[PDB]
């Protein structure tokens, strides 16, 4: 079956940076557009960064457009996510998941079909 | 952002529903409305998509709809199986990818 | 006046290349002769269209410089030396340029389809 | 290679135009086949042109899929299909769509005109 | 049709450019024919192209009118003129405002090369 | 003489809908762009929205963008806009006037020349 | 936006003017300031449109003038039955179309 | 090497206009990129506008945008700076300065380098 | 717009530290913070450009540096003709090209 499995550090500091790598399985990763999103103990679902399947195009939530950088090692089949500054508002269980976007060759997606197991971030 | 309700319950067997209020522009233009089933100490779980349809592995009794600027989840048949937090996402256009609401539980 | 500039230097030459690309179009043998001048005109027009750069004389693009063709200052490229000479500075890397050239707007091409398709 | 993804699915092979828009420009007779060549590439260039695409590989356009003219969902299209077969599929509406682009195109500029025209 | 326009006022005749760019392309001497009016055909792209119109049946740009070629108001110029007699009243400027034309685009290239320049 | 007469429902609920149709006659429909204006019945008059000869450019007050679509049909020499979700404040006498903009190749005007009598929409 | 004076008065046979003020990039970059006479129960009808030209069918009385970011519409030869609801209006470019002033009686 | 001199207004009603001329000596206009930053009296130094050094791109603050332009003639050898509507919150010490950008066939600037003397400006 | 100290006290034989903070995108993004020194009485001469460079007639006493979103002026072996009001300034772009701080007195 599919498999998505969040990992990166643990607990960070406000002005440091954090990695994040997520690891995907019984699917080909360079056909689906993938995406970051965070659930905060506090919040519900949001969304935090999108990527294409090829990584060219990458957007960002206005909150974190100056701090976040979403990227994709197609070879790796690997989704890779920096963060830097890691306020204490930031703090929640990030998860990548795919779906969300689609090339224009394929049906129209917007809808996050598969959804990891997640990591927490604290702060 | 996106309203829901706090928490909805009923009987085992009764078919209720959950309700997502957004605003009228991002909801009315964008028919891409999906709802999502998180299971406590689960990742939330893709349940139903583009309005009315329902992906694989996912129970028949599962349904939505849209109507205006809300739309709703229809979860019929209530087993003791479904107690979740139920989520609402839309599509808001190019500025804003995605809205999304507060859980649901059951 | 048609390669007046050929001896400036290539800032100044930069100002005169609409009076050079004009003067590119202007018994079997002479025949022959406008038809391989229009295939190669034809060729440039192809090369500047698969590049994105059809519709201009000058077309910035997305391909950084490799610092390895020339690893000659800006001030010095464009205020010292002349076209010639740049010519033959890189003589030996047109076609790994071009190759990159071609990839970056098939690149660029790729993402404008997938920008258009956002609802 | 040329052709070298003719073969291959719509989706695949959309990624070589490139090849193919390169190797396209590579006794009386055979200089009658040169300009022959040419005059083919000139119109296609023209008609896209007055399409407005300018050099544009992949062109999006205005003009909406009526669906009658192949009711394929865009995966089966993209994906099981290769170039041959598609062109065959629709060989009898190809005309038509050209004359939609065209007055799509002609409604486009005169919009544009109208929108620099206001102060 | 192809020049049905042609006694049509200057505003209505603007909608048919479509039917004379397709016309304009549609045994030594018939390849010669051929040849020359593939070259009157490229030298008119390329004075599109040195003006910035290459894609355009119709472009606008920021040379304005000297109003001494002629003084005639905008209606009756479009409503009452025909394109034959437009023609024959500026007969003694055309070169001039190609002159004017080629220098805008000049400063419009280096100009938006500038602004590109700027981070 | 030109005349513009303005044919519509005069009262919805909040949140209705309403579609006003302007007939013209006296002069050439189609060689002519216009305009819906607005006048509360105590306030003075604003402009509301205006479509262009043609019909392919249409432009609105950015209150009422999201609400309110300009159209024309040139061969039945016939004005409309058709309004929906509307709000207490949209309740004005609204008039038919041809004028304010002219498609490049007439001599410019920036101006409403011809008027209607109006009609009332309550809201 | 644009301010209008709610009033102006004056004797019958007199020279009277109206004035038309608003933000200077509205007034100062375009040259489009109309003037409307809005009998009261009737929809309005040009009076005055660009800086001082005048339609066919308004008499001599009304003119039109500019200075700076100043419009003003002058009725020389005031008559009683001339009393309306006068309107300025202008063009305020391509994000705004037209702005309007209020009403002045007479 | 390089030296500034500028010419222009004192003390001016508000409401009026002023011309502020810089003239030089030791480069050629067309060869750089030149600005008017000017001192507040009682504080430090702002950037008011800077023009290309071929003249074709004006750029200013948007503080300044409706009230001052900067012209060029490299045949004169003159730059010059003409404010309208002098609103009271103008009055400072204006300084001609080369630098502020390139043309892209030099290395980029950035920065300014020679100075004039100044004028100072009141309302 | 940038901070900077109002004042320093420097001495014979000490170094002195002139900070600037900015916004982080602003300074980050582009690496262009100069300094000036604007003796009183007169106009602003520049010392420092870029984050390392310096221009002739400027001695190797000055030296600038960049870290995160803040920048700095490091000048040794103080002189009496060094005391003059220092400034910092930074590209921040096209939409805005340039942010000024304020004068320290040495
Ligand atoms: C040749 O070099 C001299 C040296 O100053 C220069 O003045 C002249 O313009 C150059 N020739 C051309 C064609 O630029
Ligand atoms: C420069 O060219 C060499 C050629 O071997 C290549 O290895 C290197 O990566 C290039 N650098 C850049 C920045 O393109
Ligand atoms: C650029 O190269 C020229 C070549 O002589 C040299 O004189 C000049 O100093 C160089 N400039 C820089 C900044 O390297
Ligand atoms: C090109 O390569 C040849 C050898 O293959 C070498 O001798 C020559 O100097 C090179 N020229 C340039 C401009 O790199
Ligand atoms: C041809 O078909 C085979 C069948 O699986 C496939 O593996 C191969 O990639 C195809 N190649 C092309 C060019 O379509
Ligand atoms: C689509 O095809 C049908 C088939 O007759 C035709 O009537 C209709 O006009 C077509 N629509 C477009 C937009 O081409
Ligand atoms: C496309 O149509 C075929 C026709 O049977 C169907 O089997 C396939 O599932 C469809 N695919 C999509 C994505 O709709
Ligand atoms: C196209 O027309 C031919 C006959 O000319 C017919 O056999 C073929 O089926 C048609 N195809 C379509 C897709 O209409
Ligand atoms: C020709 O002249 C007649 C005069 O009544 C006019 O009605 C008609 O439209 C004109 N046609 C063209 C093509 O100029
Ligand atoms: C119009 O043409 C005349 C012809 O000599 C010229 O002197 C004048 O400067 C021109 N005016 C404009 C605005 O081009
Ligand atoms: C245009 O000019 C002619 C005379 O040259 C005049 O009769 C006509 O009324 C003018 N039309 C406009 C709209 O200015
Ligand atoms: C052009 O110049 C010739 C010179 O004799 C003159 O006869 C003709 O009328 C001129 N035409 C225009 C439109 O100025």
């Amino acid at each position: 079956e599919v498999q998505l499995v969040e990992t990166g550090g643990g607990l960070v500091q406000p002005g440091g940076s954090l990695k994040l790598s997520c690891r995907a399985s019984g699917y080909t990763f360079s056909s689906f557009a993938m995406s970051w999103v965070r659930q905060a103990p506090g919040k519900g679902l949001e969304w935090v960064s999108l990527i294409n399947d090829r990584g060219g195009l990458t957007f960002y939530v206005d909150s974190v457009k100056g701090r976040f950088t979403i990227s994709r090692d197609n070879s790796k089949n690997t989704l890779s996510l920096q963060m830097h500054s890691l306020r204490d508002g930031d703090t929640a269980v990030y998860y990548c998941a795919t779906g969300g976007m689609s090339s224009a060759l394929q049906s129209s997606k917007y809808y996050f079909d598969f959804w990891g197991q997640g990591a927490l971030v604290t702060v | 952002a996106l309203t829901q309700p706090p928490s909805v319950s009923g009987s085992p067997g009764q078919s209720v529903t959950i309700s997502c209020t957004g605003t009228s522009s991002d909801i009315g233009s964008y028919n891409y409305v999906s709802w999502y089933q998180q299971h406590p100490g689960k990742a939330p779980k893709l349940m139903i998509y583009d309005v009315t349809q329902r992906p694989s592995g996912v129970s028949d009794r599962f349904s939505g709809s849209k109507s205006g600027n809300t739309a709703s989840l229809t979860i019929s048949g209530l087993q003791a199986d479904d107690e979740a937090d139920y989520y609402c996402s839309a599509y808001a256009g190019r500025q804003t990818f995605y809205i999304f609401g507060g859980g649901t539980r059951l | 006046g048609f390669l007046g500039a050929a001896g400036s230097t290539m800032g100044a030459a930069s100002m005169t290349l609409t009076v050079q690309a004009r003067n590119l179009l202007s018994g079997i043998k002479q025949l022959q002769a406008r038809v391989l001048a229009v295939e190669h005109y034809l060729r440039d027009q192809q090369l500047l269209g698969i590049w994105g750069c059809s519709g201009k004389l000058i077309c910035c693009t997305n391909v950084p410089w490799n610092s390895s063709w020339s690893n000659r200052n800006l001030s010095e490229i464009w205020d010292n030396m002349t076209w010639l000479q740049w010519d033959k500075e890189i003589s030996n890397y047109t076609q790994i340029i071009y190759g990159l050239l071609e990839e970056s707007q098939n690149q660029q091409e790729k993402n404008e389809q997938d920008l258009l398709a956002l609802d």
